[PDB]
């Protein structure tokens, strides 16, 4: 599923990442753009035979289990399958646990090049949340 | 298959350091996020901080800095360090996930400077000898001692039911606890009842006929 | 810093019984609100996340619901493994906070306590300590109150109680309240009462016994 911008910044929201850790919505709505131009289906195969899955691209070697890749440690403790769905819980509740660690949001290379601080804001305003 | 256990003194003197280790099976120390959490006497509890994949810690701002939570990636364990302590530090402490999915059993830490100290055990009877109604309740105190815990049985075991026994309460830094029996009017003085209190930190166990 | 308030503080209802469990917060936290079920000192049970999501292998008479500022544990059909402590806790910003918890207790007839008292044993007199025991047994429901009056005097310095949790046998609770003076305050006084103030009845239960004698 490929959700629109407004629809993608209500589906977050709902989920809890505004204002989650600190991170206004603005943030996530923008890391998803650059990451997956809001694509639930996107997939992303990388030299170290890990693959990132879903609307924020996350890695199977460190964060989820795609039962073929080597030195995983599934963080998340969750199927990387269930990353790629069209119901985004999954990819929100591992993205809330990366974005824990010291390094934040900084987890996102797309996200520190292109989002972070920006007006972050100018992602969500114009929406009806 | 993630278990977690929790193991380190039991007591720790005011001013000190209080130690603790989780022990991490099924799964390496490294394939998610490890926090500390403890439960005041009241049941009140505390979030004291977790270290996630990157080493980095969190830590509870009431805690100040007395606090320090680090891993040991070749024995699978991560420890729990809190300095200078007092009584208020005393309580039950787990290791459980960031995830909040896998817990310890739990350990308690009583922050103390008392030294090991057998009870002092009293007979409890009514007054006077007496006696009204065709049933009669009799007691034990058990007071001034450390640490917990001590095992109160009435007649070797022999007496069981109609028993009552208090949770242990501190008396100026010593514990104090209470059980009462009840039995039929018939059954005493005509039969004996014994308090028999034993405590095992101090190697003593003692018995004092009512 | 974010407090989440629970409430109530205590609720007593029959096995098969729906109940909802509150759990409010002083900021705003989205989802990030998780409920914990522990029979005692006994280890926590993550039974939902994020305000309502499911986990696989917690029983489904259990369910979160709400947003924001407000939230709610609802257990439909309450089983006989289901009575202990609930809390919440936030995960929304650091430092994690829990609520206060509620006690989901097992609800029973009334029953007035049984209330016995005790002088100090020659044995502590000996030893220089005086030490007054009432204990008030198998009373139903849990709030009660414990006065003691010295010659007439209420007398709140000393006093040390001590409750046992809810009876596995018959659902009731005990009660010990302990007076504990020194040998000297105890001999200077004659009259000592225990006097027991219970929902079953209007008048306290008073037990007492005046030192020269009987």
């Amino acid at each position: 599923k490929v959700f629109g911008r407004c629809e993608l910044a209500a589906a977050m929201k709902r989920h809890g990442l505004d204002n989650y850790r600190g991170y206004s919505l603005g943030n996530w709505v923008c890391a998803a753009k650059f990451e997956s131009n809001f694509n639930t289906q996107a997939t992303n195969r990388n030299t170290d035979g890990s693959t990132d899955y879903g609307i924020l691209q996350i890695n199977s070697r460190w964060w989820c289990n795609d039962g073929r890749t080597p030195g995983s440690r599934n963080l998340c403790n969750i199927p990387c399958s269930a990353l790629l769905s069209s119901d985004i819980t999954a990819s929100v509740n591992c993205a809330k646990a990366i974005v824990s660690d010291g390094n934040g949001m900084n987890a996102w290379v797309a996200w520190r090049n292109r989002c972070k601080g920006t007006d972050v804001q100018a992602w969500i305003r114009g929406c009806r949340l | 298959e993630v278990q977690l256990q929790e193991s380190g003194p039991s007591l720790v003197k005011p001013s000190q350091t209080l130690s603790l280790t989780c022990s991490v099976t099924g799964d390496s120390v490294t394939s998610d996020y490890w926090s500390w959490i403890r439960k005041f006497p009241g049941n009140k509890l505390e979030y004291m901080g977790y270290i996630s994949y990157s080493g980095s810690t969190y830590y509870h701002p009431s805690l100040k800095s007395r606090i320090s939570i680090t891993r040991d990636t070749s024995k699978n364990q991560y420890y729990l360090q809190l300095n200078s302590v007092t009584t208020e530090d005393t309580a039950t402490y787990y290791c459980a996930s960031w995830g909040g999915d896998v817990w310890g059993a739990g350990t308690t830490v009583t922050v103390s400077s008392a030294k090991t100290t057998a009870p002092s055990v009293y007979p409890l009877a009514p007054v006077c000898g007496d006696t009204t109604g065709s049933s009669v309740t009799l007691g034990c105190l058990v007071k001034g001692y450390f640490p917990e815990p001590v095992t109160l049985t009435w007649n070797s075991g022999s007496l069981s039911s109609g028993v009552h026994t208090f949770p242990a309460v501190l008396q100026s830094d010593l514990y104090t606890l209470s059980s009462s029996v009840t039995v039929t009017s018939s059954t005493w003085p005509s039969q004996s009842i014994t308090c028999n209190v034993a405590h095992p930190a101090s190697s003593t166990k003692v018995d004092k006929k009512i | 810093d974010i407090v989440l308030t629970q409430s109530p503080a205590t609720l007593s209802v029959t096995p098969g019984d729906s109940v909802s469990l509150s759990c409010r917060a002083s900021q705003s936290i989205s989802n990030n609100l998780h409920w914990y079920q522990q029979k005692s000192h006994e280890s926590p049970r993550l039974l939902i996340k994020y305000a309502s999501q499911s986990i696989s292998g917690i029983p489904s008479r259990f369910s979160g619901s709400g947003s924001g500022t407000d939230f709610t544990l609802s257990i439909n059909s309450v089983e006989t493994e289901d009575f202990g402590m609930y809390f919440c806790q936030q995960s929304n910003s650091w430092p994690y906070t829990f609520g206060g918890g509620t006690k989901l207790e097992i609800k029973r007839a009334d029953a007035a306590p049984t209330v016995s008292i005790f002088p100090p044993s020659s044995e502590q007199l000996t030893s220089g300590g005086a030490s007054v025991v009432c204990f008030l047994n198998n009373f139903y429901p849990k709030d009660i109150n414990v006065k003691w009056k010295i010659d007439g005097s209420e007398r709140q310095n000393g006093v040390l109680n001590s409750w046992t949790d809810q009876d596995s046998k018959d659902s009731t609770y005990s009660m010990s309240s302990t007076l504990t003076l020194t040998k000297d305050e105890y001999e200077r006084h004659n009259s000592y009462t225990c006097e027991a103030t219970h929902k079953t009845s209007t008048s306290p239960i008073v037990k007492s016994f005046n030192r020269n004698e009987c």
